[PDB]
């Protein structure tokens, strides 16, 4: 595919050379407020939606015809053609012929029409519902119109709109950078290299690709933020001309449908083999050439489960919709089946397990623990707000902060207003605003010279401020970060106003307080400041941010601040169900090991009794190195240890541990953990929200991206989108994933059961030489006419009570169609259904004059159209049509017996583990099918004219009840089998019949 | 004539049953309050 | 070869020997109990019907008219000059007629002589075993004029004069009732005996009515039909050697080497017809003596 670096470098013509005035006058857009909504709609209706031209859609009369003349329908079409041709051949011969062959062909044609219409109805429902996901959660673009910044639909972006993107944002369309602050974009999808290139408003290169003032479509902003103006939208984008004609998807193989295709090909091969063998058998038995094709068609129909693919599609789409309604959006149809096989869930602590709603609750200053944040009753705090150390703590907690309040918020309290920044920064803002004063004034007095944001390299924040006081050296450095790391960067501490050297006793007390607050499940943050000497740093001294010149160490530690972030509601229950379903859950967070350990123990990650190496050492008062590593079922792996570990140690920890928690782990290390988990042969599901998680989301089997706080990079790099970022949703999705397998297997076990009772009559008719008990017209009305709705009703069944109490399934060994399934549909239920039909057949023939014993071998004269003196068991003589009416009545009775046994089969198929009395008949579609098939059979048997149209005759009442005992037998046998499987798990019954 | 079985009686019974079952199934599939 | 057999656990075709035997024994007790329950239900069902009267007879009503010899497509074409072209028809006629010879009807307890002329029906009573077997109205082949297998074994096939013996479908408990003289205005002219169920052969098209020739009806007492004294039939349990009444028709003075379809139709109150079953009450025979 020579579509990159060749079809892109030459088709390029931009306006990056235009200045702010030239750009404003050319595109006509308010560079500071954006276009007006009226103009926005005008351009949307002028140029069209911001999207690529979609592929041509086949009309409604194309799919209907392609289904009407499909593969399986072709056999019936040829059968009807042969019948019409034979009727014409008979019309040329002997005058006053019969209309048997003509009626047979008309019946086959009507059957083909009904089958095609039902198949088209289900295919239309599937395609329409599938399309519903493409419009579930559309991608949004943050644009600026009429001065206000609003989030609109991506397709509603027009040329010239003032667009703003940030870290993790997907580029809506080709833009012209107007304002930018350290923006980094990734052109891997454009030029090939994944190296992030910076973007700046300044004109740097004449080539559009190399310039720094242009953001192209489909690229993503990795770090920073910028504002641009749309220069091309829709198909006019540079990357659009390539993505519309050279980026089409390939033939992704779905294993859930591929396995059914393989089983379908095998069953089709065996069915066609039996059909041809019986075709030659009948031809040899002195039968009409058309009757041979009739028997062949009947055998193929009754042996090929032609609706399996439709059942698979219905089950998959239905469960996809279920997951969508339960906050689980599946991006592709393959992930819907990988969910049922999930065995390891690497979730995060902040954002997924918790609600990320932090609240300042405890603090540590003056070597004391202080509770605060009164219930907004103006009670203040539990300490005096005049404490000297508290002033130095609030100063660095408000100045070093980077979050600010938005407008229209001075009319409601601080504990319920809106902020703009980090959750930690929001909690700190609401704290200093509820017990200190106004930050707008404090941050104004202490003007900030240079600030260092939170970086993984530094692991701390930084802010240099000029102090407007008189007894200070005009320079105040403030910084917050990891309490442990902030402590190592300081040499003194403030105690009630006096600064004193940080000795071992103070550090030990700090560690005690840290363990105390961390065991409470709270994230603690360290704060410190330094009054740099004025002699070395005068008033005119300029602190360099790129070249660190000011002292970074030997600062003055002020205090600790901790906030509470309670876990989600259903999280304890979710982890409980996961532990009860054999799914290993791993917590992946960047918090302190004490806080991560306490939160994990509280939410259920580390259940009671389990202890880590550190806990055992502290319990027996022995060095951790002396403790046996295998004696701890759970562990808290630190980030530093994960970095200095090898694949061997990783497999060791991930292998001999049941509850693992990775703390202080950077988001980039998630890839190694996912690889190690997959190395243990497990289907991993990983949660991600940032841009650095992308490797972990793409490498994992099931990437789950946060739908609320997650950025576009995570959403496009994942396989499922969590609509509410609730961990319980992952468990719900896993359950639905297991539900698709359960219902698909239950449906297969039912569609295949009808095979033995529908094909055995021919075998006995040929081996025992008795009159045909089941005809082809009856077989068609059964398979293609009555079991079309019941076969699908098994998809709408609900889940059993043990769906979350069984071990996960591995696709390498557990398949849908297994030997135990065949042993059930073909060996036990099928045999009972066949015996029931045969019983009703013998009852009708014996009640009409032919005893069961005498019927052996009479088929030769039975089918003979000239031996009109057949002697019955009582010695009476029958004609040809007289006895054929009885044979057809037997066919209708066999059909009724089939429906009767189908009732019991459908009922017992509602559940494969529990009893029908525990599951209940909550399936409305199943009951609908139960009523509709019985009514359809009754109509086909009692409607006037059917005796000469479908060759189906009225059935006497004392016959509708002949197959009832076989139905009850099937019911009681399946219930006792399930009862033995319930009372003796892992028993022979389970290892032999549990499909 | 002990050679004629009243078939119209059974036919009407079966048709009535088919209609009843069809109406019930139609009400179940198109349920207004059967959730 | 791995799936075919593996020596590690002694697995043949997919499963080991222990499991092979476990499933074989389980399937034996299962299929055995299933066939046993099947046979049990079959016997319980047999205990519902009677042994000398079927529970339902509407399916065989009215009876169907049949012809002897049974010929494919009801076509009887042979070369009168050829001594073998008519061997099949005569063979099938004799195979059935031998059951009516005077030798088969020797025992007087089973075979009783009934009126030489049409009389009233011989109602034997009730359909039970209180009187054991029932007598059988004897029927001598001599009642058939020239085709009886007594004087002419060819039955007329040798001189282009076929004799297609007509027969009535045996039905248990059927009491034939011939048409009354009051309504006699549509069926053709024939002897009117209120004690005989008549049958009349006619052509089928305008050409058939002309090329048929001269019908010669032979029956008990010279009446074109079946005497009412030979009914009702009590089945093979009460009258095993029961002989049904017969009647033949001779086609003399017919067009040589021409296919002719004739239809013999039985009349009576309880004798109906059908559009789909061309053998219920009437039957059509196609003949062509290609000499
Ligand atoms: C089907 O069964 C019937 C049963 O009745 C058979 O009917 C016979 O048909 C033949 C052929 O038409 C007739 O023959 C005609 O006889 C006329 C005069 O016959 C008189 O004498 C008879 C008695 O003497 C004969 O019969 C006894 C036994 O009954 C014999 O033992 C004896 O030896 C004699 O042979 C009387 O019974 C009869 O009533 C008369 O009084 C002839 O006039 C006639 O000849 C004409 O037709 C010829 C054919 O075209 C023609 O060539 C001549 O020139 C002439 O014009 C003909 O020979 C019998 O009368 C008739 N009845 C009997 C009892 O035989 C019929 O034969 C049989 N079908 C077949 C194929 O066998
Ligand atoms: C019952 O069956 C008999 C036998 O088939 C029919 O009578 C005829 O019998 C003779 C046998 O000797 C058949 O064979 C011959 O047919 C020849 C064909 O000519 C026909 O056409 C002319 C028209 O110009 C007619 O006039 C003529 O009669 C034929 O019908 C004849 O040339 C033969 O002539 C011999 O018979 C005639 C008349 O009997 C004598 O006068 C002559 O001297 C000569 O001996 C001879 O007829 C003939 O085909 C049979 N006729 C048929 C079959 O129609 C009876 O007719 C049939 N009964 C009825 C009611 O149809
Ligand atoms: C997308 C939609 C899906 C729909 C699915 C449902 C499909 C329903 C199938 C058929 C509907 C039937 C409609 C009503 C038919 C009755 C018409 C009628 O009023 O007829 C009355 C007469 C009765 O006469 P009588 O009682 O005096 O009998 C005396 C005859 N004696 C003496 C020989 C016994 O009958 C006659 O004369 C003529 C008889 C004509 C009977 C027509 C029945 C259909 C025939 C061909 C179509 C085949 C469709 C098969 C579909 C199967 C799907 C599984
Ligand atoms: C003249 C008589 C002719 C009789 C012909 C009888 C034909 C009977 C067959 C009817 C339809 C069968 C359809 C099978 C479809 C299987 C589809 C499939 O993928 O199955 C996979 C499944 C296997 O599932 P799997 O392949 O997914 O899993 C494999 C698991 N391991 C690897 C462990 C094995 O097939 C089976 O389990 C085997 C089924 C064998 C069925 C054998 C039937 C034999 C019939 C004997 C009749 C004898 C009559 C004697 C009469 C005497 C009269 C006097
Ligand atoms: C004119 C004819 C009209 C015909 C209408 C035909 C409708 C046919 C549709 C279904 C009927 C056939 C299948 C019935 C399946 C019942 C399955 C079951 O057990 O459901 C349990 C379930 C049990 O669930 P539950 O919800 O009641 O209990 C739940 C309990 N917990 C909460 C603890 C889990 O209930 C039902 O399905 C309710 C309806 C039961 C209807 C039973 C009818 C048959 C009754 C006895 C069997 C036949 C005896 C015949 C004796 C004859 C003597 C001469
Ligand atoms: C003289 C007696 C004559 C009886 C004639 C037949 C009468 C009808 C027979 C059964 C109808 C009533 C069934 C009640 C079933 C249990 C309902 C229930 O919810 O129990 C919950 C219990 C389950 O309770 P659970 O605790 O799991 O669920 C409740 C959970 N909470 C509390 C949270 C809601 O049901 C079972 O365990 C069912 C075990 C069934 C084992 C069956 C073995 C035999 C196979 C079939 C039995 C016979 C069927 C009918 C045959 C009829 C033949 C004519
Ligand atoms: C009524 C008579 C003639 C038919 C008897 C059929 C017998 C020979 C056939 C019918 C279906 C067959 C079974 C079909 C499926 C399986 C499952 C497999 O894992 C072991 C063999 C086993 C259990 C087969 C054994 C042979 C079997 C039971
Ligand atoms: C409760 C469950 C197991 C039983 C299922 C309902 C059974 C009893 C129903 C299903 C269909 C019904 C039949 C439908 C039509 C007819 C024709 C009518 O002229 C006589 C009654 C008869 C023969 C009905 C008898 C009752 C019947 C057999
Ligand atoms: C407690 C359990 C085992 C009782 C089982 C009873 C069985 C033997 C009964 C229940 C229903 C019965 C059937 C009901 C209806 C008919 C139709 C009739 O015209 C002939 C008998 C026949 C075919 C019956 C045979 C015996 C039968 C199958
Ligand atoms: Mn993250
Ligand atoms: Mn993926
Ligand atoms: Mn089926």
């Amino acid at each position: 595919e020579r579509d990159m670096d060749e079809l892109k470098k030459e088709v390029s013509m931009d306006d990056h050379k235009l200045s702010l005035d030239e750009l404003h006058r050319k595109y006509g857009t308010d560079l500071s407020r954006g276009l007006t909504p009226a103009r926005a709609a005008e351009i949307l209706a002028r140029d069209g939606p911001n999207a690529l031209t979609p592929p041509p859609t086949t009309p409604e009369w194309v799919k209907f015809c392609r289904q009407l003349f499909g593969g399986f329908s072709m056999l019936l079409w040829i059968g009807a053609i042969l019948c019409f041709l034979a009727y014409g051949i008979q019309a040329a011969t002997e005058e006053e012929p019969q209309n048997d062959n003509l009626y047979l062909g008309v019946v086959l044609s009507a059957v083909v029409i009904i089958t095609g219409c039902f198949s088209y109805y289900q295919e239309a429902k599937s395609s329409k519902i599938m399309e519903s996901f493409k419009n579930m959660v559309p991608q949004q673009a943050l644009v600026i119109r009429n001065g206000e910044k609003m989030s609109i639909n991506a397709e509603e972006v027009v040329v010239g709109d003032l667009v703003e993107v940030k870290g993790g944002d997907r580029i809506p369309a080709d833009l012209r950078i107007i304002s930018a602050n350290g923006c980094k974009v990734d052109n891997s999808s454009l030029t090939g290299e994944s190296e992030p290139q910076t973007r700046s408003p300044d004109f740097t290169n004449e080539n559009p690709l190399e310039t720094r003032n242009i953001a192209f479509f489909s690229t993503n902003c990795v770090e920073g933020t910028a504002r641009g103006i749309v220069v091309y939208t829709g198909d006019r984008t540079v990357m659009g001309r390539i993505a519309t004609l050279a980026s089409g998807l390939e033939g992704g193989q779905t294993p859930i449908a591929a396995e059914i295709e393989h089983f379908i090909h095998i069953i089709t091969g065996v069915a066609v083999f039996l059909g041809v063998s019986f075709f030659i058998l009948s031809l040899i038995l002195e039968y009409t050439w058309l009757e041979a094709v009739i028997f062949l068609i009947g055998i193929i129909v009754a042996n090929v489960p032609e609706g399996l693919l439709a059942t698979v599609t219905v089950c998959l789409t239905l469960t996809a919709k279920r997951m969508a309604r339960k906050n689980c959006l599946v991006k592709n149809l393959e992930a819907v089946e990988t969910l049922g096989s999930t065995s390891t869930i690497c979730s995060d602590k902040t954002g997924t397990l918790t609600q990320n709603r932090m609240t300042v609750a405890h603090m540590w200053f003056d070597n004391q623990i202080h509770e605060a944040d009164t219930t907004e009753n103006q009670s203040g705090v539990s300490f005096d707000k005049t404490s000297a150390t508290w002033l130095a703590l609030s100063r660095i907690a408000g100045l070093c902060n980077r979050a600010v309040f938005q407008a229209n918020q001075e009319n409601l309290p601080i504990l319920k207003r809106a902020v703009a920044g980090d959750a930690s920064e929001s909690a700190l803002l609401k704290c200093i605003e509820l017990c200190c004063g106004s930050v707008k004034e404090m941050r104004e007095r202490y003007t900030k010279i240079v600030e260092i944001p939170f970086n993984s390299t530094n692991k701390y924040q930084l802010s240099i401020h000029k102090n407007p006081n008189t007894a200070e050296p005009r320079h105040l450095l403030v910084m917050k970060g990891a309490p442990e790391r902030i402590l190592d960067r300081c040499s003194s501490i403030l105690i009630h106003g006096k600064e004193q050297p940080l000795d071992e006793e103070l550090k030990d007390a700090f560690q005690n307080a840290y363990l105390e607050l961390g065991g409470l499940g709270e994230r603690v943050l360290g704060f410190c400041h330094l009054f740099l000497p004025d002699e070395q740093f005068p008033e005119g001294f300029q602190f360099d941010t790129d070249d660190v010149n000011f002292p970074l160490d030997n600062l003055c530690f002020v205090g600790l601040i901790s906030m509470i972030d309670p876990p989600r509601a259903a999280v304890p229950d979710a982890v409980g169900k996961c532990r009860s379903a054999g799914i290993k859950v791993i917590m992946v967070t960047g918090d302190h090991p004490i806080t991560a350990k306490a939160i994990a123990k509280g939410v259920g990650i580390i259940s009671e009794g389990n202890e880590t190496v550190e806990d055992i050492a502290a319990r027996l008062n022995i060095p951790v190195s002396q403790v046996n590593p295998r004696d701890a079922k759970a562990c808290v792996v630190h980030g530093s240890d994960l970095k200095d570990m090898t694949s061997e140690q990783l497999d060791d920890i991930l292998k001999y541990h049941t509850e693992i928690v990775f703390a202080r782990t950077s988001p980039q290390q998630k890839l190694i953990i996912v690889e190690g988990c997959q190395r243990q042969g497990a289907i991993v599901a990983v949660t991600g929200d940032g841009v650095n998680d992308s490797p972990a989301l793409k490498k994992a089997d099931i990437g789950v991206a946060m739908g609320i706080a997650g950025s576009d990079v995570s959403k496009q790099a994942a396989d499922m989108i969590l609509l509410d970022d609730n961990f319980a949703s992952i468990v719900t999705g896993v359950e639905e994933g297991r539900l698709i397998f359960d219902n698909l297997k239950k449906s297969i076990a039912y569609t295949l059961t009808s095979n033995i009772p529908e094909i055995t009559p021919f075998l006995i008719f040929i081996i025992a030489n008795i009159p045909l008990p089941l005809g082809t017209v009856t077989i068609l009305c059964i398979d293609l006419g009555t079991d079309m709705v019941p076969a699908i009703s098994l998809a709408y069944e609900q889940a059993e009570s043990d769906i979350m109490k069984r071990q996960p399934r591995n696709p390498k060994t557990d398949k849908l169609v297994n030997e135990r399934l065949i042993s059930m549909a073909y060996g036990q239920i099928g045999m009972i259904q066949a015996l029931g039909g045969f019983f009703t057949y013998f009852v009708i023939l014996a009640e009409n004059g032919f005893l069961p014993i005498h019927l052996l071998g009479l088929r030769v004269n039975w089918d003979d159209r000239w031996i009109n003196d057949v002697e019955d068991s009582y010695g009476q003589q029958w004609t040809y049509e007289q006895r054929k009416i009885v044979e057809f009545t037997c066919h209708t009775a066999f059909f009724v017996s089939i429906v009767v046994v189908q009732w019991a089969d459908l009922v017992i198929c509602k559940t494969r583990r529990n009893s029908v009395f525990q599951q209940g008949m909550k399936n409305k579609i199943l009951i609908f099918g139960l009523f509709e098939e019985t009514a359809l059979a009754a109509f086909l048997s009692y409607c006037p004219g059917m005796g000469v149209a479908l060759r189906m005759y009225p059935l006497k009442p004392t016959w509708w009840f002949c197959a009832f005992p076989y139905s009850l037998l099937i019911f009681v046998y399946d219930e006792v089998r399930k009862l033995i499987i319930r009372r003796r798990p892992g028993g022979w019954v389970e290892k032999e019949t549990y499909y | 004539d002990p050679f004629y079985y009243d078939y119209e009686t059974v036919r009407n019974g079966g048709l009535i049953f088919a209609a009843l079952a069809f109406i019930v199934g139609l009400i179940i599939i198109l349920s207004k309050r059967l959730r | 070869k791995k799936f075919i057999w593996n020596s590690e656990k002694k697995e043949f075709l997919g499963r080991t020997g222990g499991s092979w035997f476990k499933i074989l024994l389980f399937y034996v007790i299962f299929y055995g109990c299933l066939a046993g329950i099947f046979i049990g239900t079959i016997q319980v069902m047999l205990l519902t019907i009677s042994e000398f009267k079927p529970t339902y007879q509407d399916r065989v009503a009215p009876p169907g008219l049949t012809q002897i010899p049974q010929s494919q497509k009801t076509e009887i074409s042979f070369r009168p000059n050829d001594p073998q072209s008519y061997e099949s028809y005569v063979v099938s006629i004799v195979r059935f007629l031998e059951k009516y010879k005077d030798l088969a009807q020797k025992d007087d307890m089973i075979f009783e002589d009934c009126g030489n002329v049409p009389s009233e029906l011989k109602e034997r009573g009730e359909y039970n075993n209180e009187r054991g077997e029932r007598k059988v109205c004897r029927f001598r082949l001599e009642w058939l004029g020239n085709c009886s297998g007594l004087n002419d074994e060819t039955y007329g096939y040798k001189d282009g004069k076929p004799c297609v013996i007509i027969k009535l479908n045996r039905v248990l408990g059927f009491k034939p009732k011939p048409p009354k003289n009051e309504s006699l205005e549509t069926y053709p002219v024939m002897k009117y005996n209120p004690y005989v169920l008549p049958v009349h052969c006619t052509g089928k098209r305008d050409e058939d009515k002309e090329k048929v020739g001269t019908m010669e009806y032979f029956g008990l007492g010279g009446y074109p039909g079946f005497p009412l004294q030979y009914y009702p039939y009590y089945g093979k349990l009460l009258q095993p050697k029961y002989l049904q009444p017969l009647m033949a028709v001779q086609f003399t003075n017919l067009t040589m080497d021409t296919e002719i379809r004739i239809e013999c139709k039985a009349y009576g109150e309880n004798i109906g017809y059908s559009e789909k079953d061309r053998f219920q009450g009437r039957f059509d025979v196609k003949i062509e003596v290609k000499s």
